[PDB]
């Protein structure tokens, strides 16, 4: 059960760190319950979520994921 | 700026940054040239492992490379796939007591050492509810992994030259920071950390490896050298130890 | 590291092939394998138990939970119960391993290093392991009892 | 990191009693102290740039070897370093002014500080001159703007020089 | 060395002259290791 | 609530905001009212836990009853106890102004502590409940709030 | 202070040297020097 | 170490001359020398009967004396005098000095250590060193027996 | 310790009188201290004979005493024999005092700590513990071997 | 090799240090002989791979024995054929004066290929030694040490 | 660290500015850098093959590759391999840089820490390295041999 | 040890006779014992005045003599006299014997334990050694100023 997600983080923080300004937008794959957190972490730094997908699982099926 | 409660916050000047050995930061990118590529994969598996597993023993899991090389998973998916993983848990979770399995993955990880006591209790409560996926998983997300390779910067080693330094584990992160680290064996993070509180330990004042055993015939004192075990606590020069008296 | 794998490095670092003494280990493990696999299976069943009935065993009432002793903080409580689920439960893997080389691997590494540098009293914690072995050789009997109180003894003593 | 009102329920609790007249006794100095510790901690904040400069200035006014070659503080890359290690002990004692205990310093200052001073070479009796350079100028600041004893704005710096001391009694 | 120890007093005092030295005091973790294991 | 606050400031290299200040000069200014709570509570303790154990045991009958813990004089000694060590974090948490050093001592790992001991963790919340009433009933208005405060923390954090 | 943990030395760069830097790179990707990671130096030690 | 040797080796380690405010550390030290040494006289007059009242107030006849406890055997009970007596003195030191260091070097070094090797019970220690500090502060004084409990509960937060 | 000190202090602890089942404890002692002294004799006549069979039964003509191996030295080679006859002796003290303490409390105290600083086979000397105990339980019978083997098992598992 | 240090330089946050510049200068000065270090290896392809077969099928027999890969004319083809895609990538690395655009093309996945394809890959060393031989005789001598050069690293690849 | 910025810095910490004997030092590091370059041009060609002359010199056909040597694993023997290529490469980098100081910042730091904890033959190490200076010398010459000799003699006298 | 006694122990651990080449090391060292023994006549000859001007040369006049630094008390200097006398004596040893075996066994076990320990400054330790080896190799020759180095900076090597 993997979702694919497209996000975009800001960091509003690196003119005092002074980093890379690496991209900051990106379309990865996250596992079931590993999404939760990546969700929370995400709204944490105010990112905006664009889209969800489902990559792996069939929703509604309860034995076998 | 760092976000948490026990960490403190610094500021290195701009000029001292410079002045400094600099390193490669290998970004993913996923679309640039077929050796430019392999070179951030190797650089990964050389700070994941401390050595490059490939061209030294070449065993390594060629099917998350097949992903990491188009963009399915990114980076900060690659390495959480990759400690949680069977090839990491033989080299770094099975020699180690936990303390020190939690100061690895800090290294291979975030790139440096526990930085409070508060730290590692937290991190030590995790790891054990969790086993050693739920550690992998705590440290990959967090704020200090996203804040500092985001979502496709390699990880990499910061010591007082990247970042600016707090003094209260220098001297730990300092020997942490090394190729001889994987042998010490005896957590020396939590070790210093809790004696920082306490008051002084028993051993001899002249370090820790004088203190010869005490079976008939002795002649024996811990090397310094066959796994270090280094605790040098400060005493003065009016002490006295206690002594049981048989 | 098994008791097969550990048959099999000794008589592989002199490149001996498998003789029959290395057979009879073998065969050994082969025959017990079958109590060991029921005593991990009813170990497994009421670890909780186990750990509650020692703690009220050994270390309950006493000072150690009284202000002053080393288990009156709640946080020092629950470090407690972890402490003895993790003897129980390093002790069952070498239990059903047959070698206690993942003891020594695992939990015996730098324990006394860790007990000595936060003040945890290492009597208290000897006591704690004996009543974990004296409750687990009632609960799984003599028979497989006595394997389990070799590694539960093997960990008291390393930690002494 | 403990408190002036969190170390006495340490001491309080590892006896498990409740609070008793002593206790409340150290918790109304506390109390009463609290006001004008509040203003001196606002006034040393105000002109600490200018106090981190004027250290640095009388600093290398005591002993010259500092800005000379076989020291320390010789290029701009090895000054601003001493600047922001001074920069440090000024922004951690008015962290201990606030607080009311030594704690902090013990805590967060000087647990590893022997180990990087050592390490990085870096001499221990021309820092701790230039903390007391520093307590001396906070003195005058804190005395400028009310405030007429000026003790508890003494003692931390002592203490961090105290446990900087390379003890030789 | 082994001239200053036999010269002080507090080997002369408490040995004698004419006894065997034996051991008298341990280290707290010498007695850690010699009393509290399996059987004390 | 000043290492709240020296911390806060602390994971940032900034230093203290001067809201900050003003919020440690508050509590300095307040740290009169809560000393006279914290001694009102510390005085007349015995009556808090015998009016608490009197309105949970008329509650909750099964700590009682012998299948439950509190079952004979010494456990129920004990559980008269645990309600006087939850009253002293109480007013450790009062003086301190923020729950840090009550939660610290009484609130981090409670749950597995109790779990392992076999008892529940509801009828301890109803006792800190019974406690917080006594105490409402013992303390003026803006005394009773203030109290309530923390006990209500407490409250929260056992269920 | 009580306790203490284990110190060490620290040699950090007083400057960014060219020479230095070059070995530098190959080092933080372990592999010899390329075939112009050699040929700077080859120029740099005869315009020196 | 003194007071007066603090403020010395402070002000040697900077190369300060004494300024102003270590000649206010000496001159308060020199004010309060008055009452230190009156209090370490009637500290001195007698220290037997505040160790007798001390575990009489807190040791006596709970378990610890009982069998099973560490106190039963009458070599034990000797060795708990000797160490509450112990505890008296070098607070009474740390008191006359005016520094606590005396008791960071002689007594609180290896201490934990000895007292978790031979399986002492440290909060009954910790309690008997509160009656201590208890009776000596009601036999001084008030004003004297809060210079004494600074250094009884330095030794107290020591040991746990 | 002694059984009969061990018995002692069972019942001193508790605070108990003798009972019946330490009188039956003590009277088994008193029953089985007849061989226990004959089977002594007899081991303390022919020692260096059984050292002798032992390392001629386990540790000789193998790569051991070849170089590179630990026995391989002539000081190693005395050092060995040294070792076994301490086995043997504390061995023979645990036997006639029926009871394990000396084993823990003089040699099984840090033997592990040695041999894994030396860099001694671990292994070996299990190996050469049991030819130990297969030629004392042949030299003195199976009555007094049985409880011989108990010992020298007991060092071999410390051991381990 | 200029995006050898583009890379080098863009991994760091810092520009191209001007020793890399240095070094990218006496690249473009070379360049003119590279060019004809590579025409000449251009135009007298056929001779080259004549040699190494030459060369190669009087040194290792096998392949033109009937177990070996290269048995018949179709197979001793596509090994003339494999022996001409090397000397072509020679050619590319000698032009682009560091070996990135030719173990791109020849080297990076080479030892699979021929282990799922049957082939030795000593035997395609030893052709490109004799490749290297051949262009040693038919070049000058500060030609041929440039282009054995890489004609050794395609050698010291394919083992 | 340089030849160079050795002078650099030896010229910095007096303050002094370039005197003539400094400029003695650096104008011969750029006379001596062109065999230095060829050197490190024509020891990156055949790595391999000197790493392979040397084990087929020292180690090979020994008891070290034996069962019961530390080379008899096949993850041994390419460790091994492995620490002899970075023997030879950061020997290389002294080579060039004309300094040690990388050989005492990246290798000859905590090496005999780790080869005396996993064990590793010291003087085996010596001795393969030996015989990779004597292959290296023999590749390159003398004249670049002398100097390639003196870092590989550096490593050899700081890992015994 | 020896290089004598190395070049016997390599050929004893094996079983193997002296070969070829471990004459040639014990010949290469018999040509050189006549410059390692009028070296260390002429080192024996002036070690205080080496020490004296190398501590003249790196730690005179710095802020480590000022009060503050570690060589401010006169028991201080002279403990620091002692030290720099103990690095030369021993690497006289080793530069006689041949093997820096004797440095690794009586110098650099525990001492960066005891100047960790001690708050002695390390990398004022490393430059007073670089003066001492600087000294010495200008007063003996270059020669055999190129072996007392070798040990010197394995000494500073391990120090670090
Ligand atoms: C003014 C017209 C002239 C001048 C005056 C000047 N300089 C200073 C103070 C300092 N100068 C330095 C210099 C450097 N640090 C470096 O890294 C380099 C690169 C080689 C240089 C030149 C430093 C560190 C200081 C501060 C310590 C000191 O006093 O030396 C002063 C004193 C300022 C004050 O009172 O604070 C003055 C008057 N320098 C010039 O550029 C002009 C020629
Ligand atoms: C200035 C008064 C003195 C001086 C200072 C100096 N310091 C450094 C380098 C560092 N100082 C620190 C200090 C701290 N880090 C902490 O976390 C704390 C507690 C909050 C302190 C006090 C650290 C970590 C460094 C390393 C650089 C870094 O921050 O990463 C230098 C630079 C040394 C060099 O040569 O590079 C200097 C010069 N030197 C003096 O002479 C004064 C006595
Ligand atoms: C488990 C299911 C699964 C598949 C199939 C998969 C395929 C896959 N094939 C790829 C490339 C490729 N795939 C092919 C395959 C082919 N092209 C042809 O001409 C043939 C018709 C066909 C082979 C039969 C080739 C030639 C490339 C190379 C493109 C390149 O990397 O430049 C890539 C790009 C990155 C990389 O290989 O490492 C992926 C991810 N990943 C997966 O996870
Ligand atoms: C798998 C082997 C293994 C063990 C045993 C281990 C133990 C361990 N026990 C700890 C603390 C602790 N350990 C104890 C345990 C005890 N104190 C007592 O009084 C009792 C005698 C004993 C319980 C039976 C306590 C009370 C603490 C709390 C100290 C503190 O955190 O403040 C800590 C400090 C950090 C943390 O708990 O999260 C570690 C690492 N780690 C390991 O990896
Ligand atoms: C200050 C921080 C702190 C806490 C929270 C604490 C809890 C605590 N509660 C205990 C027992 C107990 N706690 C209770 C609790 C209750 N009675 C009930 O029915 C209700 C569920 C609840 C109270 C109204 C009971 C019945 C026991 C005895 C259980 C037993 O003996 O197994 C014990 C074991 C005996 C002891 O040493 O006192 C501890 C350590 N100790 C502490 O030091
Ligand atoms: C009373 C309990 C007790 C024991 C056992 C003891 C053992 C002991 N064995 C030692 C050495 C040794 N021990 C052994 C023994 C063995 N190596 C092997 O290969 C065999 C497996 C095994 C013999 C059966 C050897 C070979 C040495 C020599 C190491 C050396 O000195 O170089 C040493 C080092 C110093 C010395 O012998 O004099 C001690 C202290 N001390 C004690 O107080
Ligand atoms: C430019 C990069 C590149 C390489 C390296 C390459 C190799 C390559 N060699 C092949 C066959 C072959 N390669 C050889 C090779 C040899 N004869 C021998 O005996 C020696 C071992 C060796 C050469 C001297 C042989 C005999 C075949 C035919 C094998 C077959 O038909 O199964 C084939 C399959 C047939 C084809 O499509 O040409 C490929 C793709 N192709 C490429 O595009
Ligand atoms: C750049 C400087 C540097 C060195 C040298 C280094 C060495 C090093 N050698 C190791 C193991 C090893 N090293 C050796 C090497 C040898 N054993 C012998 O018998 C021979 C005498 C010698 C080879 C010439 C062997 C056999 C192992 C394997 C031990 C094992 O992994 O089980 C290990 C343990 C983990 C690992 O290889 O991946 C390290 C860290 N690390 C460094 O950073």
């Amino acid at each position: 059960r993997l979702f694919k997600i497209t996000a975009l983080v800001p960091s509003l923080s690196r003119t005092r760190t002074q980093r890379e300004l690496q991209n900051t937008y990106f379309t990865k794959l996250v596992p079931y319950e590993n999404w939760f957190r990546e969700q929370q972490r995400i709204q944490k730094a105010g990112g905006k979520i664009i889209k969800v997908e489902l990559a792996t699982g069939k929703q509604g099926t309860n034995a076998g994921l | 700026q760092r976000p948490s409660g026990d960490q403190q916050g610094l500021q290195l000047p701009q000029i001292y940054f410079s002045a400094a050995e600099r390193r490669p930061k290998f970004v993913m990118k996923t679309g640039l040239s077929a050796t430019e590529k392999n070179e951030v994969i190797k650089a990964a598996y050389r700070q994941i492992f401390e050595r490059d597993i490939t061209r030294a023993y070449s065993l390594s899991i060629s099917d998350l490379e097949s992903k990491v090389k188009n963009g399915d998973i990114s980076m900060k998916e690659f390495v959480r796939r990759l400690a949680k993983s069977p090839l990491y848990q033989k080299q770094f979770y099975q020699p180690f007591i936990n303390s020190r399995v939690i100061e690895l993955a800090f290294r291979h990880i975030l790139g440096r050492g526990p930085s409070s006591r508060e730290e590692v209790q937290k991190y030590f409560s995790i790891i054990s509810n969790g086993g050693l996926p739920a550690l992998v998983d705590a440290l990959v997300d967090s704020a200090e992994y996203s804040d500092y390779f985001g979502e496709e910067t390699v990880p990499y080693l910061r010591g007082l030259g990247q970042e600016a330094q707090e003094c209260r584990n220098w001297g730990p992160q300092q020997d942490l920071f090394n190729y001889s680290a994987p042998f010490r064996k005896v957590p020396q993070f939590i070790t210093t950390f809790a004696a920082y509180d306490r008051p002084l330990p028993d051993q001899h004042p002249y370090g820790s490896g004088n203190d010869p055993l005490e079976i008939q015939f002795g002649a024996i004192f811990p090397k310094e050298t066959r796994n270090p075990s280094t605790s040098p606590a400060p005493f003065g020069k009016d002490t006295r130890r206690i002594l049981i008296h048989q | 590291q098994d008791a097969i794998t550990a048959v099999i490095n000794s008589a592989d670092v002199q490149g001996k092939y498998l003789d029959t003494a290395a057979l009879e280990k073998l065969k050994a493990y082969f025959s017990t394998g079958e109590l060991r696999v029921r005593a991990a299976t009813t170990i497994s069943a009421n670890a909780a138990a186990i750990v509650k009935e020692a703690v009220a065993k050994s270390l309950l009432y006493s000072d150690i939970t009284r202000p002053g002793g080393n288990m009156y903080t709640t946080r020092r409580y629950a470090a407690c119960i972890r402490d003895l689920d993790y003897y129980l439960r390093y002790a069952t893997y070498a239990m059903l391993a047959g070698d206690p080389s993942i003891l020594d691997e695992r939990v015996l590494n730098g324990l006394k290093e860790t007990y000595n540098s936060l003040g945890v009293p290492v009597g208290a914690t000897v006591q704690a392991i004996q009543a974990i072995k004296e409750v687990t050789a009632s609960l799984v009997g003599a028979d497989a009892g006595k394997e389990m109180g070799i590694y539960l003894d093997y960990i008291s003593s390393g930690l002494s | 990191m403990r408190d002036a009102v969190t170390s006495l329920i340490k001491n309080y609790d590892v006896a498990g009693r409740y609070f008793d007249r002593n206790a409340i006794d150290t918790l109304k100095d506390y109390f009463d102290s609290g006001t004008a510790r509040v203003q001196a901690a606002a006034a040393i904040n105000s002109n600490a740039a200018a106090l981190v400069k004027q250290a640095g200035s009388k600093l290398f006014e005591e002993l010259p070897e500092l800005i000379r070659p076989g020291g320390n503080a010789y290029t701009t890359r090895r000054l601003a370093a001493c600047l922001r290690d001074m920069d440090y002990y000024l922004r951690y004692a008015t962290y201990a002014l606030v607080a009311g205990n030594t704690n902090v310093l013990d805590e967060r200052v000087l647990q590893g500080l022997r180990e990087t001073y050592n390490s990085l070479g870096v001499p221990i009796g021309p820092t701790v001159r230039g903390v007391q350079i520093l307590k001396d100028l906070v003195k005058e600041q804190v005395a400028g703007a009310g405030i007429a004893n000026t003790t508890f704005v003494e003692e931390p710096f002592d203490h961090i020089t105290r446990e900087l001391s390379e003890r030789d009694v | 060395v082994v001239d200053a120890i036999l010269d002080s007093l507090e080997y002369t005092e408490t040995f004698g002259e004419d006894t065997v030295p034996y051991e008298r005091y341990l280290t707290p973790a010498g007695v850690a290791l010699r009393q509290l294991r399996v059987g004390t | 609530i000043v290492t709240k606050s020296i911390v806060n400031a602390d994971a940032e290299a900034r230093y203290l905001s001067p809201g900050e200040l003003d919020r440690i000069k508050s509590f300095v200014a307040g740290g009169q009212q809560r000393l006279r709570i914290a001694q009102a509570l510390t005085d007349n303790r015995e009556r808090l836990v015998k009016q608490a154990g009197d309105q949970l045991f008329q509650k909750r009958p099964d700590v009682v009853s012998p299948g439950g813990n509190a079952y004979g004089q010494e456990m129920t000694a004990t559980c008269l106890r645990d309600l006087d060590y939850y009253l002293r974090l109480v007013t450790y948490g009062i003086v301190a102004g923020d729950v840090t050093p009550i939660e610290e001592i009484g609130v981090i790992g409670v749950r597995e502590m109790y779990k392992s001991l076999g008892t529940p963790i509801e009828a301890v919340g109803e006792g800190v409940r019974a406690l917080k009433n006594a105490a409402s009933t013992l303390l003026s208005a803006e005394d009773a709030a203030e109290a309530g405060s923390y006990f209500d923390y407490v409250v929260g954090a056992l269920q | 202070v009580k306790a203490s943990g284990g110190s060490s030395v620290a040699r950090p760069q007083l400057y960014q040297t060219l020479a230095v830097a070059t070995i530098t790179q190959a080092e933080q990707q372990d592999r010899f020097l390329g075939r112009g990671e050699l040929d700077e130096l080859a120029s740099y030690f005869a315009s020196g």
